[PDB]
């Protein structure tokens, strides 16, 4: 939110801030080991996992759109880290994220195209 | 209930308490008031799984390295056995409270806490998004105009919508220079057109010489004065011969 | 064309073969191959044609964006793509499939920080204009033309001089071709922008020479002769 405020001076320093926070966000270990009576506990763990990750997505997407807009406006070199992290966000969910990114605009088509390139 | 199938796509006598335990509810009542709860549909379905899991639980219910030795506090009786006192003679601390007593000499003269350990001695493509030198736009004159006046040498050189507008628009201007019509002033004017108040005289004669729109405004004023029960219209009895034979009689 | 129609799976080995053998053949042979692939698209239909749309042309233009200009094959790639941009007017519906092809890949190519790949993106863009989507309404027509307006505005406000020069020549071609289509306020604003500022760009002389390369082919505009005068 402090990044997407724009009150910060966005520069090469802020390029390094954004970029290394992107590989903080794109770490493998940021997700829980639970999704990586006891079978019922596993069941409720992954249902909790779907609801927290969809809450996380609906929180992040407006501020992602704002920060990517001002980031491409400044030609900040962390945009490759943007399209790095956002695509592992895209290999979380295959079709319902395409529906939520059909609610969003001008981001999905490049995402299916890179995903096709990854296969 | 699509979620009931979606619980079944995985694979009543119970009391469920919403919130913090204040409310008491039966399962058929609890699940159905929460199906219309004060959340977004994604949050509502989330709460609905948590209810199914909490109810189902109740239905089912019925490496280490060596430790450094200096990390251990010494025994209290030992510290009583060697106390350290002050210039005034009062006991201030113990001797084991400080670590130079546990320092170990070296042949070089060094002191370490742990003697155990190491002693000191053609189809490739461009990479995208590479900023290069962008020479910015700068404004100025590359040009010079010398007026030297207001000198040559030879040897150097020697070597129906339109119809609709035309039909209807003059009528629109004709409406714009229509006479301004106010109901009270026109009613008083039509009354003054009569020789005297409450006198029968042909109203067609009084509107004779007026244009068609003024005649229609006059009969509209007559109709309004008739409908307000103030002025009485006297027409000929019948249907078709009553035309142009009305007369205004100003009763009130 | 019917060898392409025969086996869908053989098309990727065809793609590899034509990847291997672009260097040998000449410019007329390149536009001949481009005619072959145009008729190959035209005869194709169905899921094989959909796989060809998701297989061949987007990879060629992706390469032509990303190939260095040092490579001689890069010249062949954008000349056959310019042939395709010339043939899009001949057949109707070609504009829509290239729009749905270029919905991912034109837009980030516009803001490509590297000057060469953005220069190639501008080279395809200036002939790409206008882009049409048939099903969209008049609000979306005005929105997409205003989007192209601000896109060419930013592309002519580029800091690099050669990207500016390509943008100049492109809007010269635009103002020559379809000056009747744009609103007059937009036209007056763009001509004032490219005349009051651009003629005195002391950073580079050849950008003003590119404006000079533009000036004869705007002079066909009969109605704007007092306005340019």
């Amino acid at each position: 939110a402090c990044f997407a405020d724009g009150i910060l001076p966005l520069d090469l320093d802020a390029s390094e801030l954004l970029s290394d926070t992107f590989e903080v966000l794109s770490s493998k270990e940021i997700k829980l080991l639970a999704m990586r009576n006891v079978v019922m506990q596993e069941a409720q763990k992954k249902l909790i996992s779907q609801v927290q990750k969809r809450n996380f997505i609906e929180n992040i997407i407006p501020i992602i759109i704002s920060l990517k807009t001002v980031l491409e406006k400044n030609k900040i070199p962390a945009l490759r880290e943007l399209m790095h992290y956002l695509r592992e966000v895209m290999q979380d969910y295959r079709d319902e994220l395409k529906d939520f990114f059909a609610v969003d605009k001008q981001l999905a088509s490049e995402l299916e195209y890179d995903m096709k390139k990854y296969q | 209930q699509p979620i009931r199938d979606l619980t079944k796509n995985w694979e009543d006598q119970i009391c469920i308490s919403f919130d913090e335990g204040k409310t008491t509810m039966n399962f058929i009542e609890a699940a159905l008031l929460i199906q219309g709860s004060a959340c977004v549909y994604s949050k509502k379905v989330e709460y609905l799984y948590s209810l199914v899991y909490q109810a189902l639980d109740f239905i089912s219910g019925k490496i280490i390295p060596l430790l450094p030795m200096a990390l251990v506090a010494p025994d209290e009786m030992e510290k009583n056995n060697n106390p350290l006192y002050s210039r005034q003679g009062e006991v201030l601390a113990s001797r084991k409270d400080f670590r130079m007593n546990t320092c170990v000499p070296h042949p070089r003269g060094a002191f370490m806490l742990e003697p155990e350990g190491m002693s000191p001695m053609p189809w490739q493509s461009l990479d995208p998004f590479d900023s290069l030198e962008s020479k910015p736009f700068k404004k100025g004159r590359p040009y010079s105009v010398p007026p030297c006046v207001e000198l040559q040498d030879f040897h150097q050189w020697y070597l129906r919508i339109r119809d609709w507008e035309d039909t209807v628009q003059p009528l629109l201007q004709e409406q714009e220079q229509h006479v301004p019509f106010d109901i009270h002033t026109y009613g008083d004017q039509l009354v003054s057109r009569f020789p005297q108040l409450n006198e029968w005289c042909p109203f067609a004669e009084l509107v004779a010489g007026q244009p068609a729109f003024e005649v229609c405004r006059s009969m509209l004023a007559s109709l309004q004065l008739a409908n307000d029960y103030t002025v009485e219209i006297t027409q000929q009895p019948g249907l078709e011969m009553a035309v142009d034979t009305m007369s205004l009689r100003l009763l009130t | 064309s019917c060898l392409f129609n025969w086996n869908i799976n053989f098309i990727k080995m065809i793609h590899g073969t034509i990847k291997n053998q672009l260097q040998g053949l000449q410019k007329s042979l390149m536009v001949y191959i481009a005619e072959i692939y145009f008729r190959a698209w035209k005869k194709a239909s169905g899921k094989i044609l959909e796989a060809i749309e998701n297989d061949c042309i987007q990879d060629f233009m992706f390469h032509g964006i990303h190939l260095p200009r040092r490579s001689p094959v890069h010249s062949k790639v954008r000349e056959v793509l310019s042939y395709f941009h010339h043939q899009k007017k001949v057949r109707q519906g070609v504009e829509e499939m290239l729009y749905r092809l270029y919905k991912p890949i034109l837009w980030r190519g516009l803001k490509a920080r590297n000057s060469e790949v953005r220069s190639n993106a501008a080279l395809l863009f200036v002939e790409a204009f206008p882009i049409r989507d048939p099903n969209l309404h008049a609000i979306e027509m005005d929105s997409e033309i205003q989007k192209q307006f601000e896109e060419l505005y930013s592309l002519l406000e580029d800091p690099y001089p050669m990207v500016r020069s390509t943008g100049i020549l492109g809007v010269c071609k635009i103002t020559s071709k379809y000056w009747e289509m744009m609103p007059p306020t937009i036209l007056i604003d763009l001509l004032k922008k490219v005349t009051g500022e651009l003629a005195f760009d002391t950073s580079s002389a050849d950008v003003r020479c590119s404006v000079f390369k533009c000036l004869p082919m705007i002079l066909d505009n009969k109605l704007s002769h007092p306005l340019l005068e």
